[PDB]
């Protein structure tokens, strides 16, 4: 993988009207993967290879977090937004990588954790040092159990 | 002074719609973060983020699944985005240079 | 190809 820079002149051209976004990092990621529990999800860990290496390469320190419980990633998502680096970023990311239903995933042992909790402990009453800052959320994960079948083509 | 809603500035990616399956190869991974890796790392240098999340919205539509003798064997998938962004959300890769 |  190779993520193609910009051009200084893009950067002059667009930085006016877009966040600011030139930290060194760019902002933490955290990867949160889940893969053994719901079946086991093959293939899960070429995703999350992928997810590292590609958030690195666009500039983030990424931390990752492996198999966890639904109590577990309530904790650490909690841990990861009150982590003192936000104030000195001036972006964010997390990806939540499981099975699910809509609007929650699973953690590992079979329960739920639901994606407003997630995204209120980011939120500007709760993390203040990302107020105004993208915060970017990536979410594999089903949404229901129903497969889509496709239709034709008219 | 101005002050926040309680929430704003996200923006959420999802491999999915409500009420559907996400799809995932047992050898290249979900199509999701498979499309999402190729778009970013491609073109992040040019394009802010919901835009390519629109691409990648392009390649999971046209995708659908190979799997014979199940329910998967031709399946679809629709990713979607939904954004409480308020500016052009660009990455700015390797900007300043070493 | 399997559903998440």
């Amino acid at each position: 993988m190779q993520v193609k820079p910009c051009t200084p002149e893009f950067y002059q051209t667009h930085f006016q009207l877009a966040y600011r976004l030139q930290s060194r990092p760019r902002g933490l990621a955290l990867v949160l993967s889940n893969v053994h529990f719901l079946e086991f999800r093959s293939g899960g860990d070429v995703d999350h290879s992928t997810l590292v290496t590609l958030f690195k390469l666009l500039g983030y320190d990424v931390h990752v977090l492996c198999d966890q419980t639904a109590q577990e990633m309530q904790e650490k998502l909690q841990n990861f937004a009150q982590l003192p680096a936000h104030r000195v970023t001036d972006s964010c990311i997390v990806a939540l990588l499981s099975h699910g239903v809509e609007g929650a995933i699973y953690g590992v042992d079979g329960k739920l954790l639901q994606l407003q909790e997630v995204f209120q402990l980011f939120d500007n009453a709760n993390c203040p040092s990302l107020q105004n800052k993208p915060k970017m959320f990536f979410i594999q994960a089903c949404r229901g159990d129903e497969t889509d079948r496709g239709v034709d083509q008219q | 002074k101005m002050r926040l809603p309680t929430r704003s500035d996200m923006i959420c990616g999802y491999a999915c719609l409500k009420g559907t399956a996400a799809m995932r190869n047992t050898k290249r991974g979900s199509w999701y973060i498979e499309a999402l890796a190729q778009v970013f790392s491609e073109r992040a240098c040019d394009m802010h983020v919901a835009d390519m999340l629109v691409k990648v919205n392009a390649l999971i539509k046209d995708r659908e699944g190979y799997a014979p003798g199940t329910e998967f064997h031709r399946c679809k998938e629709m990713s979607e985005y939904c954004s409480t962004l308020c500016r052009h959300l660009y990455l700015f890769p390797g900007h300043p240079p070493t | 190809d399997v559903a998440d």
